[PDB]
DNA sequence: GCATGCTCTACTGCTTCGATATCG
DNA sequence: AAGCAGTAGAGCATGC
């Protein structure tokens, strides 16, 4: 519910093409990432990563997409499951009569 | 509406009484609130729709005489403070407005034509705020107020606004029996009025209509013991007030009040050879016959 | 000090005036010489100590008389006239001695400065540099008192600028030279009152000084600039307190970049870190909404007082971010006060700065990019002076027409939306520029018509108007059949194109009927239309008789159809064509007549054209014979948008009843059966329980029968059914009695025998209401109707 | 936050009746 | 303590 409303807030943040709003939104999606690690909701995690990926790949937002591939915002890395001890390898292996008047004057 | 103006006034009294207990750090900010409000209500048009000074008179009347009907439930020591802030704001407004006559009194005109309207709004406002509740509050104010008004009136002679304020202060001084023993302040204010009466009496001979009525009203507001020493100089002002009173009824009122005060308090033999010309101009008022003047 | 000191307080004033006259003669020192050691005067410091120590009890609270204060000011002027005494007076001002009246505290130096304040300030301005140095030496010790004294000195030296204008700049320079001595004020973990005292001190300095806040020179600039930046960029302050560091941002929106980039940076951080999340979502009345509104008001004050692109761009971004911001009239008033300021160069800076907001790429939304022009730039262009509007025009001609000639991309909806929005915005800009420019510098041989071609030219000046009129006409006369992506955005684009066509034709064409060639010409055999492309043919319009909010005025009353953003310029052109140049109907009316009088046209077009005829009826009042059949057709028609006697039918029948004596519907039988159906419809739907509406309907029907009265069949069967209710507890028989009073009011008979009621039964159900003695409006109104009828039947036997 | 009627509710007066206390 | 006629004003709608 409030996750939905703040995802609308994040979409409004990507709606705004200013300078500090991008970092505000990447802080919000980092916060959503941390609380998705600590709420055991990996279905919704893959769902929102696909949501942002398909939204900003049917849209452009080239600068934020550059900071996505420059910081790292990607699908879950573990085993597409509820836990492992795995590094950022999955990030690295996934995304590396008018005619008359026209002269009658 | 009425009975909401009472609520607004209880609100303002509660604010002033709240910050009047906060020491003299905020007791200073009663003064600038009363001052800013007085400047605000004294810059209206001169007499949905626009209000004038006549509507704020009950506000400033309840402010200076109805702490008793308010504080005695609010869970004279504030009446006195608000009276002092009113008189301070009056002579502070007087010593700051620009009242200067420009050759456009042939056709003299105000250099500040907005400050002049503010001053005359202040005069007709203050004509009905000061005469109430004078029985102790004006008595330390008499000398300073009259002295400042006389010095402002000497350099602005043809004003018609300083004689009205001077008539107010000398009527308030007579209401509290200020000139009785005639205290170095009482004799100084006495001799000040003795000299200024003769100065206004000589300079009013050039004046024509409301300058003339203002100087006449000021001279006939003077006490008896200031007139009792120079009765022959003030008697023609009484004849001129009884003559101008046929068309201006307030001037007939101040003439009748002057004559009833003179005939009671001034001596019977200095008054005796002057009834031969004071009384014959009363015959214009006794011309009623109730025919078509029904 | 007391109530009887008048024989012993009269002599101190005398020796005070005596010693003042000695000091004027230049020999106060010779009579009263220094019995003290080096520089203090043994009499002067005794006087200062007397005045200072005699306002406090060492004896409850000495309340000053009116002359006690004036004697104290005289004693104080004498003490300062004896010489020296700046250091002891400053150390008396910064003294943490505490008093009490009866418990409240109020420090001794503060009360002393509050009482006198002006002799003290005149002294402290008389010996300046030692006062400021010894006063800012003790800034940490008593930070409230040094701020109070410096503020008093600074605004007292402001008021004396009519003679001592050199003193204020000296005091400002010396109070800036020691700005390191107040760096403990605008620090972290400082109380808010010292942070606000810095802002007040800076406000007074920047009021009295000029070349401190806007140069990169003079030395003191970095120390004030980091103070200002760190005060308005912090977190520990509050939003409405930080709003009071915005009212002196006028002094800083003139300095050239490098640092102006830093000022934009701290302002944008303040916006993204303190203002609501893009949609004014703070509920109105909470402590968040309050601080937001009072900060934005001071922000708009700063923008309107120091007009700059760095503030206009920022306030236009926050204005044009959502659908409607809270303070719309404030933003519009601030922009209207921005435009009309003289200085014909600095307006074009604002115009180019706010045009670049929607010209460039920076992709946000459709409404965001169109609101940059709509809520801000049109307001600027509609009030900027006429000379500053040709420079902006000449700057935008080439790129405008280069966008207007492009083709869209219907594969991808997003850039399609952006192209629609940009083309509509360009049509709006061209609309206003063609509106408020005279005809010579747009149509004769001038620099603007030269600047669409290369350099100048020799042509008579019609090389812009034609390529724009063809573009406008190809815009507002498109035709979709399978095209279904964005109907709303493209419909608004059609309306903007049509309005730009209006505003271009009302300027350069004046002769006879060049209006007709583009504004009122469709091609249904080629499907090249106008009004179907203008009006939304799907929306349900209401037309309510009664309203919650009254006075929906702009001027023409905006209801729902009257804010179509094409109705007001259409009424403008139609009122224009009446005073530029019977014969039955011109083609600019014959097109509307063929559009209005058909039940095969959509309904919203008929209601739109009807409201146009309503809003300008001084132009159809000459041709009222032709323009009364379709209006009456719409009034007495079947579908009108409401199930009663609504405002549209009230409006049509009121205008037509004004057209009496010019066209009565007694000529043709079509208008006669329309008038009869109109009367039966009005007499059926009268009631509407709000009694003023009931009386209004009755006055409508009465004025209708009084005006026409001839080609009408009174529906006597309906009136019989209206009063024939046999129920002695209902006011339902009052309606038939009122209609009967209406029809008896003019001349007309009761009971024409054609209605199958058999007059005995009719009149018996009429007179039977006399027995219904519960409400006066039944039996007494029935009695008065029977009296009128009986006078009638006696009158004509 | 005012002015004007209109309806209709609630009360009074009169009168009957019945329940209770009292007396030859 | 209830019927029964008579009235007066309380409370409310309404006013564009």
């Amino acid at each position: 519910e409030a996750s939905n409303q703040l995802i609308n807030h994040i979409e409004q943040f990507l709606d705004t093409n200013e300078t500090p709003y991008f970092m505000k939104s990447i802080d919000c999606i980092r916060a959503f990432r941390e609380e998705a690690i600590k709420f055991s909701e990996e279905q919704r995690f893959n769902n929102f990563l696909k949501a942002l990926q398909e939204k900003v790949e049917i849209k452009q937002l080239n600068h934020f997409w550059e900071i996505v591939v420059q910081d790292g915002i990607t699908l879950i890395t573990k085993e597409e499951a509820s836990g492992s001890s795995v590094t950022a390898e999955e990030a690295k292996k996934f995304l590396a009569d008018v005619d008359d008047l026209l002269d009658m004057i | 509406s009425p009975k909401m103006q009472l609520v607004c006034c209880r609100a303002i009294v509660k604010v002033f009484l709240a910050l009047a207990a906060k020491g003299p750090v905020l007791r200073n900010c009663i003064s600038t609130v009363v001052h800013q409000g007085l400047i605000r209500i004294c810059s209206k048009p001169v007499v949905w729709k626009v209000p004038t000074y006549k509507d704020y008179v009950d506000l400033f009347r309840h402010l200076l005489s109805s702490d008793q009907m308010m504080d005695s439930i609010l869970a004279e020591s504030l009446n006195h403070l608000l009276y002092d802030e009113f008189v301070k704001s009056v002579l502070k407004i007087v010593e700051k407005l620009d009242l200067t006559l420009e050759i456009q009194a042939a056709n003299l005109h105000p250099a500040k034509p907005k400050d002049f309207s503010a001053f005359i709004n202040l005069v007709e406002f203050c004509r009905e705020i000061l005469p109430e509740k004078q029985a102790e509050f004006f008595e330390p104010w008499v000398y300073s107020f009259s002295y400042e008004l006389i010095l402002q009136s000497t350099r602005l002679p043809l004003i018609s606004g300083f004689y009205k304020l001077l008539s107010i202060t000398v009527r308030n001084a007579k209401k509290i029996k200020y000139f009785e023993g005639v205290d170095p302040e009482k004799y100084s204010c006495f001799a000040l009025f003795v000299k200024f009466g003769k100065e206004v009496a000589v300079k009013m001979k050039q004046y024509k209509d409301e300058l003339l009525a203002s100087c006449l009203t000021f001279l006939l507001s003077l006490p008896h013991n200031i007139i009792e020493l120079d009765v022959r100089a003030y008697v023609p002002a009484l004849q001129m007030a009884f003559k101008l009173g046929l068309s201006y009824t307030p001037l007939a009122e101040v003439g009748l009040n002057a004559l009833e005060e003179w005939s009671i308090y001034i001596d019977r033999h200095v008054m005796q050879p002057y009834y031969k010309d004071i009384l014959p101009c009363l015959d214009g008022y006794l011309k009623t016959s109730a025919l078509s003047d029904e | 000090y007391g109530p009887d000191a008048q024989v012993d307080r009269s002599r101190l004033a005398a020796v005070v005036s005596a010693c003042k006259q000695l000091h004027r003669a230049g020999l106060l020192h010779n009579i009263l010489p220094s019995q003290s050691t080096d520089l203090h005067h043994s009499v002067g410091t005794e006087l200062l100590s007397l005045v200072y120590k005699g306002i406090a009890p060492g004896q409850c609270l000495p309340s000053l008389d009116l002359s006690c204060k004036q004697l104290a000011s005289g004693l104080l002027e004498l003490a300062f006239a004896f010489g020296g005494l700046c250091e002891r007076l400053v150390s008396l001002l910064l003294n943490p001695a505490v008093l009490s009246t009866a418990v409240i505290h109020f420090s001794h130096g503060e009360y002393f400065y509050s009482l006198f304040s002006e002799t003290i300030n005149t002294e402290l301005l008389k010996n300046l540099d030692l006062a400021v140095l010894e006063l800012m030496q003790s800034s940490v010790d008593n930070t409230k008192m040094v701020s109070a004294v410096l503020n008093g000195m600074l605004d007292q030296s402001f008021r004396e600028r009519a003679n001592q204008k050199h003193q204020g700049l000296k005091l400002a320079t010396t109070i800036l030279q020691h700005w390191k001595k107040c760096d403990s004020w605008w620090a972290k973990d400082s109380p808010l009152e010292t942070k606000m005292a810095v802002l007040a001190l800076l406000a007074k300095i920047l009021q009295i000084d000029s070349s401190v806040s806007f140069n990169t020179s003079h030395g003191s600039f970095p120390e004030v600039f980091t103070t200002y930046i760190s005060l308005l960029a912090d977190t520990k302050l509050d939003l409405h307190l930080k709003g009071q560091a915005v009212t002196l941002l006028p002094f800083f929106t003139s300095l050239t970049g490098g640092s102006l980039e830093e000022l934009r940076r701290v302002l944008e951080q303040l916006i993204v870190a303190h203002f609501p999340m893009q949609s004014r979502e703070f509920p109105p009345g909470t402590p968040r909404f309050n601080n937001y509104v009072d900060c934005m008001k001071k922000f708009l004050d700063a923008l309107e007082l120091s007009q700059s692109p760095m503030l206009l761009e920022l306030m236009t971004e926050v204005l044009c971010r959502e659908q409607q911001h809270v303070m719309e009239e404030l933003f519009q008033s601030s922009f209207r006060r921005i435009a009309r300021r003289g200085s014909c160069v600095t307006q074009v800076g604002l115009l180019e700065s706010v045009y670049e907001m929607f010209r460039k790429d920076d992709p946000r939304l459709s409404f965001t990019r169109q609101s940059f022009v709509d809520r801000s730039l049109l307001t600027l262009l509609w009030h900027c002076s006429l000379d500053a509007l040709r420079e902006f025009f000449s700057t935008i001609v080439v790129d405008a027409i280069d966008v207007l000639k492009s083709r869209f991309t219907k594969l991808n909806e997003s850039t399609f939306d952006t192209q629609i929005t940009k083309k509509m915005g360009y049509y709006k800009i061209l609309d206003v520029m063609y509106s408020r420019l005279p005809k010579d510098d747009v149509h004769a041989k001038e620099s603007k018509i030269n600047q669409v071609f290369h350099g100048s030219c020799i042509t008579e000046g019609n090389e812009l108007t034609k390529t724009l009129i063809k573009l406008c006409y190809d815009a507002f006369t498109e035709n979709m059949a399978g095209e279904n992506q964005l109907l709303e955005r493209r419909r608004l684009y059609h309306c903007a194109a049509y309005n730009c066509a209006i505003s271009v034709i009302c300027c350069v064409f004046n002769e006879l009927k060049f209006y007709q060639g583009f504004l009122f010409s469709e091609k249904p055999e080629k499907n090249l239309l106008i009004f179907e492309n203008l009006i939304d043919l799907k929306r349900r319009y209401n037309f309510p008789v009664e309203v919650e909010v009254p006075m929906e005025r702009k001027e023409l009353e905006m209801d729902e159809l009257n804010r179509h953003e094409c109705m007001a310029p259409l009424t403008a052109l139609v009122k224009h064509m009446h005073r530029s140049l019977p014969r039955d109907l011109p083609s600019w009316m014959k097109f509307l007549h063929g559009k209005l009088g058909n039940p095969i046209v959509p309904l919203n077009i008929r209601l739109f054209l009807a409201k146009l005829v309503i809003n300008t009826e001084e132009v159809f009042r000459p041709y009222a014979k032709h323009w009364l059949s379709p209006l009456l057709q719409l009034a007495a028609s079947e579908n009108n948008g409401g199930e009663g006697i609504h405002y549209m039918v009230v409006e049509i029948v009121a205008t037509i009843l004004s057209w009496t004596g010019l066209a009565t519907p007694t000529g043709v039988p079509k208008d006669e059966v329309l008038a009869n159906r109109l009367l039966n419809f009005l007499m059926k739907h009268v009631f509407h329980p709000k009694r003023a509406v009931f009386r209004h309907n009755l006055e409508i029907i009465k004025t209708l029968v009084e005006c026409w009265k001839d080609c009408l069949s009174i529906p006597y069967r309906l009136i019989f059914e209206k009063f024939s209710g046999k129920d002695p507890n209902s006011k339902d028989n009052s309606v038939g009695i009122q209609l009967l009073g209406i029809v008896m009011a003019n001349d007309l008979p009761p009971y024409d025998p054609q209605c199958g009621i058999q007059s005995s039964e009719y009149f018996q159900a009429l007179v039977n209401n006399m027995s219904f003695v519960r409400y006066k409006e039944v039996y007494a109104a029935a009695a008065e109707v029977l009296g009128l009828i009986l006078r009638y039947v006696m009158e004509r036997k």
